[PDB]
């Protein structure tokens, strides 16, 4: 999915992130999330949904 | 029946029946119980 300009959306459980923004993993494997947070994401490009 | 791997964030009791002990097990991770163990109910989001 992407969001135009002009636009947001707002997916539950935000992915946890380091201080460059990329994308920390669990030692399983796993993606590290945030439990039961919602955040808002403006126009930018066609990021997947995890 | 033997073979349980609880989904990521989850958990299952096992009753160890030599013991009378129950215990918790979480992490995104595959579990075998054994012969004598006997897990309770299936895995519920924790």
């Amino acid at each position: 999915v992407t969001v135009p300009p002009r636009h947001y959306c707002t997916v539950a459980n935000p992915v946890s992130r380091d201080a460059q923004g990329l994308v920390l993993f669990d030692v399983t494997g796993q993606v590290r999330l945030r439990h039961a947070d919602l955040e808002i994401r403006l126009a930018q490009d066609p990021f997947p949904l995890y | 029946e033997f073979i349980i791997r609880i989904p990521p964030y989850h958990y299952i009791h096992v009753l160890d029946q030599n013991s009378n002990v129950s215990r918790v097990e979480v992490g995104p991770k595959t579990y075998i119980r054994q012969d004598n163990e006997r897990v309770l109910f299936a895995p519920m989001r924790m």
